[PDB]
C-alpha cells in the first residue's frame, strides 16, 4: 500500500499501465487455475510413483466389471 | 421468496473469488462462482449420462450404465464409446463436488459461522477420489474404477470383494463398519432424546437438558452432554469414512492374498503358536 | 409363499416394495410440513406475503408449555421482526444483497446480526439461573487445561485489550461458557469460549481488534446474563469476523490483500 | 483457530444428582468418580445409575448370556488360557444342526447351549427395553426411545427367531462368535443369491449412508453455529436465536430447503429408524419368499439379462 | 556507491526484492513441471 | 381463449417464464435423445448409410 | 380480482397479449420444422 | 355440477394448478412411454417397418 | 416481436446474461461431445482414417 | 406501466436493440459455420 | 458491432477479467486432454 | 446509461478498445498456432 | 478516464510493470520463432504441392 | 546472498530485463528443439 521509491515506473503512460494492469488481473485468475490443475496433476503422480514402488505388477487382480 | 427473518442477513461480501459478479441468489439458492461452476458440471454429467444411456441402447434408468475403460487402455483415453464418457462424467463429478464444497465455504463467510461443514464434506469427497482416482491409479488401469450404474456399480462393489474371499477379514474395515453402526446407533439415540424432551407427556411443560442428562445417567450411568453428543456424531461418521477409505486404498495395493491370512498373524505369534486344541490347531 | 405371483411377476415382494414407496413419499411430506414451522409465510424483500408459498401447505399449529411458568409458544403463528433493520436495497430486483446504511457491528444487520430474544435469564430444571461466574458459583474450580484467569487478552491487531477477571460457567452442564475481560477503562465485558484460543501466555481473540473491544454490549446484572444480552454479544463477536478484517493483522490475508 | 472439537479448559464442581419427580430416588446408585479424559470430550461425571427391578432382571440376564457363551469358549479351548487368548475371536456358539429342525432335542454340546443363551439374550433384550421405557415415562418424556429401540429389536429378532421359525428350523439363526457370524452373514449372501438385489437390502443400505451423511451434516452445523450458543437446542426450540436461524439460512442457500430446530431431530430418527425396519422385512423376505435375488433382479428389469 | 546507473541503495533493496520474489515464483514453477516430468518419463 | 389472461393475476411471471423455458429446453433434449436411440430417424446414421460413409 | 401477485387488469392484457404473440412465433416455427420433417421422412 | 365452484373457497388456486401442471405433464409422458414399449403403438417402428427403413 | 423489449422490465439483465453465457457453453460442449461420440462425424477419426494414423 | 427491474421504456429499447444486434451477429456466424460443414459433410 | 463497448457500461471489468482468464484456462486444458485420450492426436503417443 | 458499476461513456469505450486489443492479439497468436498444426498434422 | 486501475496498490503496480518489460522483450523473441517456424511450413506446403513423391533424387553427399 | 540487490546499483533494469527475456526464450525454444530431435523424448513420435 506504501507508495514505492523508485518511481521510475510511474513514467509509463495511463494507457500502457492499463494494458498490464488488467492482463495481470484476468490472467492472475487463471494462474490460480494453472496451480489447481498442477497440484491434482502432481497428486496423481505421487500416487502413481507409491504404486510403482509396490510389488502391483507380479500378482494383479481381475477386472471387477464385465468387459475390463 | 424469503424466509420471516431472511432479510437481515442478505448483505455483501464474504465471497472468496469474483467480487459482486455472482454475489446473488436465484430464488432460495445463492448462486456465486462457485455456484455457476457447479450447476454447469452437474448438467453436463447428467445430460452425458442420458446420451451414454441412448448409445447403450436402453431407456430402464437401472440399466443405465458408464463402464470406464477396460483394462487393456491402462492409465490413458478411451474412445468416447466404450470408456470415455466415463471420464468425462468423472471429470465432471469431482468438478461439481470440489465446487459445491467451495460454494458452501462462501455460504458459512456470508453467514459468519465455522467451516466444519465442507470440512466435513472434504471427507466424502476424498473418499470418492479414493475410489475413483487414487486407487486405479495406484493400481495401473482405470478398469478398477466403478461403473456409473445403479445396479452395476453392486456388481463392482461384489466382484471387488470376492477378490479377496471373505471381505469381512479386513481389520481397516470392521473397525470402518463398527464406527457406521455406532453412528447410527447414537443418531436414532439422539433424535429420539430430543424429541421426547421437547414433546414430553400430553399436557404437560417442555423438559429442560436436565432432564435429558437425568435420563441418560438413569439409562446406562454416562450422559456425554449436548456439546459432547454434537462432536462425537462428527468424529464417529468423519471416522468410519477415513477407515473405509484406508481399507480400499490398503487392499489389492499392499495387500494381495484372500484377507483371513492376515489374521493368521495373531495365531502365529511364539507363544501359543505350537499348542495343541482350540479352533487353530 | 415362494414363487408365487398374483399378476405378471408382482408377488409379496413387490407388494412390499410398493408399500414402502407409498409410505415413503407421505412421511417425506410430513417430515417437510413439520420443518415449515418456523419463518412462513414467506414475504418479499419489502415485507409482504409473497406470491410463492411453497407446494407444501402450512401445518396445523401447536403449542409449547415452556418451564417456570415462561408461558407457551404457539408455532406456526403470526411472526415479526420486533426490531428496526438499517439495510438498504442495492438493485430494484429480487434477489440481490441489500447493503447496511450506517455501521453494521453496531446495527446488528448481516454476520453481525441479533434476535430480539427474551430478556430474562435461562433457568436451569430446578429455577437457578443456568450460567453463572465462577466466583459465585460455589465448589466450582479449574481442574485441568491452562487457566486463562490473568492472562492479557490479545486482539485480532496484536495488540493487549484487557485481563481476564473471572469465568462464567453453565451450572448443570459444568462448562466453561465466557470469559470476563477487563478493559484499560475498567469496565468488563463478555467473551463467548468458542472465539478465544487460550494459548501459554495469553488468551488469543481473532475476531476483534482491541480498539472494538469497548464496543460490545454490556449486562445489566453483574450476576447473570439474559438470552438477548447473549445474543447481542454473540453476535457483535462473531460479525467481528467480516466486519473487522481490515483492522486484522494477519500475513496470509495481507499478502491476499497485495495480490489483490 | 479454535473448532470447539475438543474443550480447552475444564471445570468441576458439585456432582449434579439429576431431577426428581415420579422417581424413586432409592433405585438411583451414588454419583461415581469424574473422569479428565472422558472430561475433555464430554460431561467428566459418571454416575449416578438407575438400578430397578428391570435393571436387575436385565443385568442377570446379560451376565447369564455372556457367562454361558465364555463357558463354551473354555470348553471349545480345552481349558487352556493360551489357547482362549489365541482363539478367542474364532470360536463359536453354533446353533442346532438342521437333522433337529425346530426341535428342542439337540444335545447340549450340538445345540442346548445355543437355546440356553438365546433364552437368556432374548430375556435380557425386551427387559433392556422394557427399561428404557419405564425410565422415559418416569421423568414424563416422550417415549420416542423407546420405539427407535423397538425398531433395532425387531432387526434383532427377524435375524434370530422369527425367520427360523419360517423355515423351520433353529440351524437359521446366528452363532455367537465374532467370526462365526461375519461367516453366517457370507453365508446367508450365497445362498440367496447376491443379497445386493434384495431391494429392501438396497433400502437399508440407503438410510445407513444417510444416517452417516445427516449426522455428519447435524453435527457440523451445531458445532459451526456454537459460538452462538447452538447447542442448548431446547432453549432454541423455546426462543429462536440467531443460531438457529443462521443455520437454517445456510442449508435454505445451499440446497433450497431448511429445518427447524426441531423437525431436523425427526429427520434424523427416522433415517436412523428406516435401517433396522427396511433391513428386517428385507431379511424376513429372504428364503421364505425369495431364494434367488438375483434372478428376481433380473425378472424384474434390475440386471441386465 | 559506485551509482553507474543513478540508483540508491533504498531503490537497488526494493528492486532486488521483487526481482526475487518473481524469480523464486519462476522457479517454483519450473521445479513443479520438472516433477511432473519426471513421474511421467524419469530420465535417470 | 376468451379470459386466460386471469392467469397472470395468479403466477409471477418471471417465475412461470423460468419455469416454461427450463420445460421447454428439457423437452426438446428429451425428443430429440429418443429419436437418435431408434436406429430410423437417427439422422446421422441413416446419413452415414445413404452417403456410405461406412 | 385477486391480485396474488399485484398486477392490474391492464398489465396482465398487455402482458397476456404480447406472451400469445411469442407463443403463436414459436409454434409458427415449430409448425413449419415439422412439415420439413414430415416431406423428408415422414412417420406415418 | 353447479355448486362445484366453491372448491375455490378450499383450495387457494395457485397451489392447485401446479399441482395440475404438473401431475398432466406427468401423466402424458406416462401414457406416451407406455404406447412406446409395447412393439405395436410403438409409432416409431410401426413407421419403419411400413416404409422398410431397416 | 416488437414489444419484446419489455422482458427486460420483468428479468434483471445481469443474472440473464450469467444464464445465458452458461447455458450457451454448456449446450455447445453437449452437442460437440455428441457428434465426437458417434463413428462418423468424430472428425478426428474421420481424418485419422482419411490419412492413414491407424 | 408495469415495473420489477427499475428499466424504463428507453432504456429497455437501447438495451433489447444492442443485444439483439450482439444475436444476430453469433447467428450469422452460426449459419456460415454451418454452411462450410455441410459443404465439407452434409448430414442429409 | 460498433456499440459492443456499453458492456463495459453493464459489468465490472475486474469480474468479467477474472471469470475470462479462468474459462480460457479451463477450456485450453479441456481440449488439451480430450486430444490426449484419443489414440490419434495424441502427440505423445504419436 | 444503467450504470450498474458506474462507469462512464468514456470509460467504457477505452476499456473496450484495450480489450478487444488484447482479444485480437490472442486471436493472432491461435490463428498461427492452428496454422503451424494444420501444416503438421491436418485434421481434414 | 476510467482510473479504477489506479485503485490498485504500487507495489504491484510495477510488480507487474516489468513482468511486463522483461517479457515483452522475449514476446518480440517468439514472434521471430513462430514466424520462422511458419515459414519453413509454408515451404513444407509447396513442397507437397510438387510431384516429387513420383520420381526423387539419391544423397548428393555420400556416408551420411 | 544478501547483498545481491546492490548489483540494479550497477545495471539499469531495462536492458538486464530485455537481454533476460531474450536469453530465456532462446533457450527454453532450444532445450524443446534437442528433445524434439532424439528418438527418445520425441513426444510428438512416442
Ligand atoms: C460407498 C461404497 C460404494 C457403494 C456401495 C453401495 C451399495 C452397497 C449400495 C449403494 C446404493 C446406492 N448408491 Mg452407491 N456406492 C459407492 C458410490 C456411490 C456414489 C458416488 C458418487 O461415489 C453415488 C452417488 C452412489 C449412489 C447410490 C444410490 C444409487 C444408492 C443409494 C445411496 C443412498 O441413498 O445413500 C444415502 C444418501 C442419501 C439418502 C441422500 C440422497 C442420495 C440420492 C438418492 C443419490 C442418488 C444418486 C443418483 C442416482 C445420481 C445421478 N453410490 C461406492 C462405490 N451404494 C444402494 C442401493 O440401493 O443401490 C441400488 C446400495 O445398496
Ligand atoms: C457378503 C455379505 C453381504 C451382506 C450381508 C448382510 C446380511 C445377511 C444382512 C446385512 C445387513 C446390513 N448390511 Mg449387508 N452385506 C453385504 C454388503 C453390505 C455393504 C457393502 C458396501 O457391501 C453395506 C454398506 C452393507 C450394509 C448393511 C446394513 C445396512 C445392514 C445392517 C443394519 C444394522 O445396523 O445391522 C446390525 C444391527 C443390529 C443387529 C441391531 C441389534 C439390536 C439389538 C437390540 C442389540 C442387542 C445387543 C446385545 C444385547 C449385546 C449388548 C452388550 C452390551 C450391553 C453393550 N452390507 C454383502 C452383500 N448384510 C442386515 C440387513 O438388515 O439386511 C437387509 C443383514 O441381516
Ligand atoms: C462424513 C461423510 C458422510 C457425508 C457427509 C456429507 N455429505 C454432504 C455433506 C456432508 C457433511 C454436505 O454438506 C453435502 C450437502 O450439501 O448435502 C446436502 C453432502 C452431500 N452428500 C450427498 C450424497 C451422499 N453422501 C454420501 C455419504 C456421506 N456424506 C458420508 C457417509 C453418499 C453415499 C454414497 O454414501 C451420498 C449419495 C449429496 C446429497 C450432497 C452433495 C451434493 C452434490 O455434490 O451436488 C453437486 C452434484 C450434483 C447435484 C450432481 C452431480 C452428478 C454427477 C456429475 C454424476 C454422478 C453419477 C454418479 C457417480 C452415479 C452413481 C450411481
Ligand atoms: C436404530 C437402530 C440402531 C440402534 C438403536 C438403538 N440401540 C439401542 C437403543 C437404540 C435407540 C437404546 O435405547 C438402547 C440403549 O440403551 O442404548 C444406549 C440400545 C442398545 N443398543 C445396544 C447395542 C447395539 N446396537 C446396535 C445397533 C443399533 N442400535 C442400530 C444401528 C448394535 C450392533 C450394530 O450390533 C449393537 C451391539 C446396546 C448398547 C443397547 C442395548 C443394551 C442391552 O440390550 O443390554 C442387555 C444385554 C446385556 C446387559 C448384556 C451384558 C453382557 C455383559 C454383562 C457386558
Ligand atoms: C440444526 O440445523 C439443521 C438444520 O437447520 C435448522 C437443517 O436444516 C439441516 C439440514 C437438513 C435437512 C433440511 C433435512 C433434510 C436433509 C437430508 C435428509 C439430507 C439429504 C439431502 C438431499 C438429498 C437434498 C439434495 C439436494 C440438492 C443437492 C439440490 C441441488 C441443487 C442444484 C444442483 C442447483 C443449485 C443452484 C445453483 C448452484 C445456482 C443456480 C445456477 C445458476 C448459474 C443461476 C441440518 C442438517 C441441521 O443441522
Ligand atoms: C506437462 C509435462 C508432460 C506431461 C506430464 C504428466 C505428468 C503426470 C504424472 C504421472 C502420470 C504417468 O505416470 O503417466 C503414465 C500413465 C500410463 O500408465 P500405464 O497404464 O502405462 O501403467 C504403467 C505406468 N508406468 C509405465 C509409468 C509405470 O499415464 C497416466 O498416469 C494417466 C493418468 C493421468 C491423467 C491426469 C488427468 C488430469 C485431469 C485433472 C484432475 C482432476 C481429477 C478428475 C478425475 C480423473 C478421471 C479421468
Ligand atoms: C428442475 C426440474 C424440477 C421438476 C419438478 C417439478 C416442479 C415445478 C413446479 C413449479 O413450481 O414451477 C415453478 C413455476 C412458477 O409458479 P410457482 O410454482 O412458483 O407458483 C407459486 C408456488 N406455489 C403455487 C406452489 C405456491 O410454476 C409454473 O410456472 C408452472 C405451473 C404448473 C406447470 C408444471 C409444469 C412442469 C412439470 C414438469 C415436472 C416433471
Ligand atoms: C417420445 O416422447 C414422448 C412422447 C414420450 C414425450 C412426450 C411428452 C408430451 C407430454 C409432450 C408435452 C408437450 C406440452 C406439454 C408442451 C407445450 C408447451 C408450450 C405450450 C409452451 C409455450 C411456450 C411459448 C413460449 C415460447 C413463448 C414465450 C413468449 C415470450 C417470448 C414473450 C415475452 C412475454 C413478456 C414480453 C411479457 C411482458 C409484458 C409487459 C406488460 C411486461
Ligand atoms: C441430442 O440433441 C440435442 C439434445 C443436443 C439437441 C437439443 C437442442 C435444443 C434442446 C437446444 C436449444 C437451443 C436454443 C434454445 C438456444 C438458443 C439460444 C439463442 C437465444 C442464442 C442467443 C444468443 C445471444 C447473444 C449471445 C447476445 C449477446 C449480447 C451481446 C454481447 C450484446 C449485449 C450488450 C448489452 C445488451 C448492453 C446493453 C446495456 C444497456 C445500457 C443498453
Ligand atoms: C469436445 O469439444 C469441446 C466441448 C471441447 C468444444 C467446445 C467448444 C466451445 C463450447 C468453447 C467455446 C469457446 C469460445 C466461446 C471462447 C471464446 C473466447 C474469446 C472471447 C477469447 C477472448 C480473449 C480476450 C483476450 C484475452 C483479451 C485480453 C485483454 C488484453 C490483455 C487487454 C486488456 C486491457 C484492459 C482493457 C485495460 C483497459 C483499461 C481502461 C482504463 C482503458
Ligand atoms: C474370561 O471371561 C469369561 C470367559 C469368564 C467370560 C467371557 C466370555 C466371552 C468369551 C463371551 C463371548 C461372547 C461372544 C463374543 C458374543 C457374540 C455375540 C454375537 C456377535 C451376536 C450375533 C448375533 C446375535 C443373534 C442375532 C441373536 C439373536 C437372539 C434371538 C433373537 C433370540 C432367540 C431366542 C430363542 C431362540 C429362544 C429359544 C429357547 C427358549 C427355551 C424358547
Ligand atoms: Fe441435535
Amino acid at each position: 500500500a506504501d507508495k514505492t521509491i523508485f518511481n521510475d515506473h510511474l513514467n509509463t503512460n495511463p494507457k500502457t499501465n492499463l494494458r498490464l494492469w488488467v492482463a495481470f488481473q484476468m490472467m492472475k485468475g487463471a494462474g490460480w487455475a494453472g496451480g489447481v490443475f498442477f497440484g491434482t496433476l502432481l497428486l496423481i503422480g505421487f500416487f502413481r510413483v507409491v504404486g510403482r514402488m509396490l510389488p502391483i505388477q507380479e500378482n494383479q487382480a481381475p477386472a471387477p466389471n464385465i468387459t475390463g | 421468496a424469503l424466509l420471516s427473518f431472511e432479510r437481515k442477513y442478505r448483505v455483501p461480501g464474504g465471497t472468496l473469488v469474483g467480487g459482486n459478479l455472482f454475489d446473488f441468489w436465484v430464488g432460495p439458492f445463492y448462486v456465486g462462482f462457485f455456484g455457476v461452476a457447479t450447476f454447469f458440471f452437474a448438467a453436463l454429467g447428467i445430460i452425458l449420462i442420458a446420451w451414454s444411456a441412448v448409445l447403450q441402447g436402453t431407456w430402464n434408468p437401472q440399466l443405465i450404465s458408464v463402464y470406464p475403460p477396460a483394462l487393456e487402455y491402462g492409465l490413458g483415453g478411451a474412445p468416447l464409446a466404450k470408456g470415455g464418457l466415463w471420464q468425462i462424467i468423472t471429470i465432471c463429478a469431482t468438478g461439481a463436488f470440489v465446487s459445491w464444497a467451495l460454494r458452501e465455504v462462501e455460504i458459512c463467510r456470508k453467514l459468519g459461522i465455522g467451516y466444519h461443514i465442507p470440512f466435513a464434506f472434504a471427507f466424502a469427497i476424498l473418499a470418492y477420489l479414493t475410489l475413483v482416482l487414487f486407487r486405479p491409479v495406484m493400481m495401473g488401469a482405470w478398469g478398477y474404477a466403478f461403473p456409473y450404474g445403479i445396479w452395476t456399480h453392486l456388481d463392482w462393489v461384489s466382484n471387488t470383494g470376492y477378490t479377496y474371499g471373505n471381505f469381512h477379514y479386513n481389520p481397516a474395515h470392521m473397525i470402518a463398519i463398527s464406527f457406521f453402526f455406532t453412528n447410527a446407533l447414537a443418531l436414532a439415540l439422539h433424535g429420539a432424546l430430543v424429541l421426547s424432551a421437547a414433546n414430553p407427556e400430553k399436557g404437560k411443560e417442555m423438559r429442560t437438558p436436565d432432564h435429558e442428562d437425568t435420563f441418560f445417567r438413569d439409562l446406562v450411568g454416562y450422559s456425554i452432554g449436548t456439546l459432547g453428543i454434537h462432536r462425537l456424531g462428527l468424529l464417529l461418521s468423519l471416522s468410519a469414512v477415513f477407515f473405509s477409505a484406508l481399507c480400499m486404498i490398503i487392499t489389492g495395493t499392499i495387500w494381495f492374498d484372500q484377507w483371513v491370512d492376515w489374521w493368521q498373524w495373531w495365531v502365529k505369534l511364539p507363544w501359543w503358536a505350537n499348542i495343541p486344541g482350540g479352533i487353530n490347531g | 409363499m415362494v414363487g408365487v405371483t398374483a399378476f405378471g411377476n408382482f408377488d409379496l415382494a413387490s407388494l412390499a416394495i410398493y408399500s414402502f414407496w407409498i409410505f415413503l413419499a407421505g412421511l417425506i411430506y410430513y417430515l417437510q410440513t413439520e420443518n415449515m414451522r418456523e419463518g412462513y409465510p414467506l414475504e418479499n424483500e419489502d415485507g409482504t406475503p409473497a406470491a410463492n408459498q411453497g407446494p407444501f401447505p402450512l401445518p396445523k399449529p401447536k403449542t409449547f408449555i415452556l418451564p417456570h411458568g415462561r408461558g407457551t409458544l404457539t408455532v406456526p403463528g403470526p411472526e415479526s421482526e420486533d426490531r428496526p433493520i438499517a439495510l438498504a436495497r442495492t438493485a430494484v430486483s429480487e434477489g440481490f444483497p441489500h447493503a447496511p446504511t450506517g455501521d453494521p457491528m453496531k446495527d446488528g444487520v448481516g454476520p453481525a446480526s441479533w434476535v430480539a430474544r427474551r430478556d430474562l435469564p435461562e433457568l436451569d430444571g430446578h429455577g437457578h439461573n443456568k450460567i453463572k461466574p465462577m466466583k459465585a458459583a460455589a465448589g466450582f474450580h479449574v481442574s485441568a487445561g491452562k487457566n486463562p484467569i490473568g492472562l492479557p487478552v490479545r486482539g485480532c491487531d496484536l495488540e493487549i485489550a484487557g485481563k481476564v477477571v473471572d469465568i462464567w460457567v453453565d451450572i448443570p452442564e459444568q462448562m466453561a461458557r465466557f470469559l470476563e475481560v477487563e478493559l484499560k477503562d475498567g469496565s468488563t465485558r463478555l467473551l463467548p469460549m468458542q472465539m478465544v484460543k487460550v494459548q501459554s501466555n495469553r488468551v488469543h481473540v481473532n475476531a476483534l481488534s482491541s480498539d472494538l473491544f469497548a464496543g460490545i454490549p454490556t449486562i445489566k446484572s453483574p450476576t447473570e446474563v439474559t438470552l438477548l444480552e447473549e445474543d447481542k454479544i454473540c453476535g457483535y463477536v462473531a460479525g467481528g469476523l467480516m466486519y473487522a478484517a481490515p483492522k486484522r493483522k494477519s500475513v496470509v490475508a495481507a499478502m491476499l490483500a497485495e495480490y489483490a | 483457530e479454535y473448532q470447539n472439537i475438543f474443550s480447552q479448559v475444564q471445570v468441576r464442581g458439585p456432582a449434579d444428582l439429576g431431577m426428581t419427580e415420579d422417581v424413586n430416588l432409592a433405585n438411583r446408585s451414588g454419583v461415581g468418580p469424574f473422569s479428565t479424559l472422558l472430561g475433555w470430550f464430554g460431561n467428566a461425571q459418571l454416575g449416578p445409575i438407575y438400578l430397578g427391578s428391570l435393571g436387575v432382571l436385565s443385568l442377570f440376564s446379560g451376565l447369564m448370556w455372556f457367562f454361558t457363551i465364555g463357558i463354551w469358549f473354555w470348553y471349545q479351548a480345552g481349558w487352556n488360557p493360551a489357547v482362549f487368548l489365541r482363539d478367542l475371536f474364532f470360536f463359536s456358539l453354533e446353533p442346532p444342526a438342521p437333522e433337529y429342525g425346530l426341535s428342542f432335542a439337540a444335545p447340549l454340546k450340538e445345540g442346548g447351549l445355543w437355546l440356553i443363551a438365546s433364552f437368556f439374550m432374548f430375556v435380557a433384550v425386551w427387559s433392556w427395553w422394557g427399561r428404557t421405557y419405564l425410565r422415559a415415562q418416569a421423568l414424563g418424556m416422550g417415549k420416542h426411545t423407546a420405539w427407535a429401540f423397538l425398531s433395532a429389536i425387531w432387526l434383532w429378532m427377524v435375524l434370530g427367531f422369527i425367520r427360523p421359525i419360517l423355515m423351520g428350523s433353529w440351524s437359521e439363526a446366528v452363532p455367537y462368535g465374532i467370526f462365526s457370524h461375519l461367516d453366517w452373514t457370507n453365508n446367508f449372501s450365497l445362498v440367496h443369491g447376491n443379497l445386493f438385489y434384495n431391494p429392501f437390502h438396497g433400502l437399508s443400505i440407503a438410510f445407513l449412508y444417510g444416517s452417516a451423511l445427516l449426522f455428519a451434516m447435524h453435527g457440523a452445523t451445531i458445532l459451526a453455529v456454537s459460538r452462538f450458543g447452538g447447542e442448548r437446542e431446547l432453549e432454541q426450540i423455546a426462543d429462536r436465536g440467531t443460531a438457529a436461524e443462521r443455520a437454517a439460512l445456510f442449508w435454505r442457500w445451499t440446497m433450497g430447503f431448511n429445518a427447524t430446530m426441531e423437525g431436523i431431530h425427526r429427520w434424523a430418527i427416522w433415517m436412523a429408524v428406516l435401517v433396522t425396519l427396511t433391513g428386517g422385512i428385507g431379511i424376513l423376505l429372504s428364503g421364505t419368499v425369495v431364494d434367488n435375488w438375483y434372478v428376481w433382479g433380473q425378472n424384474h428389469g434390475m440386471a441386465p439379462l | 556507491d559506485l551509482g553507474y546507473t543513478g540508483l540508491t541503495d533504498e531503490q537497488a533493496q526494493e528492486l532486488h526484492s521483487v526481482y526475487m520474489s518473481g524469480l523464486w515464483l519462476f522457479s517454483a514453477v519450473a521445479i513443479v513441471a520438472h516433477l511432473a516430468v519426471y513421474i511421467w518419463r524419469p530420465w535417470f | 381463449m376468451s379470459k386466460f389472461y386471469k392467469i397472470w393475476m395468479i403466477f409471477d411471471p418471471r417465475r412461470v417464464f423460468v419455469a416454461q423455458g427450463v420445460f421447454l429446453f428439457l423437452l426438446a433434449v428429451m425428443i430429440h435423445l429418443i429419436l437418435l436411440s431408434t436406429p430410423s430417424y437417427n439422422w446421422l446414421e441413416i446419413s452415414a448409410a445413404k452417403y456410405n460413409r461406412v
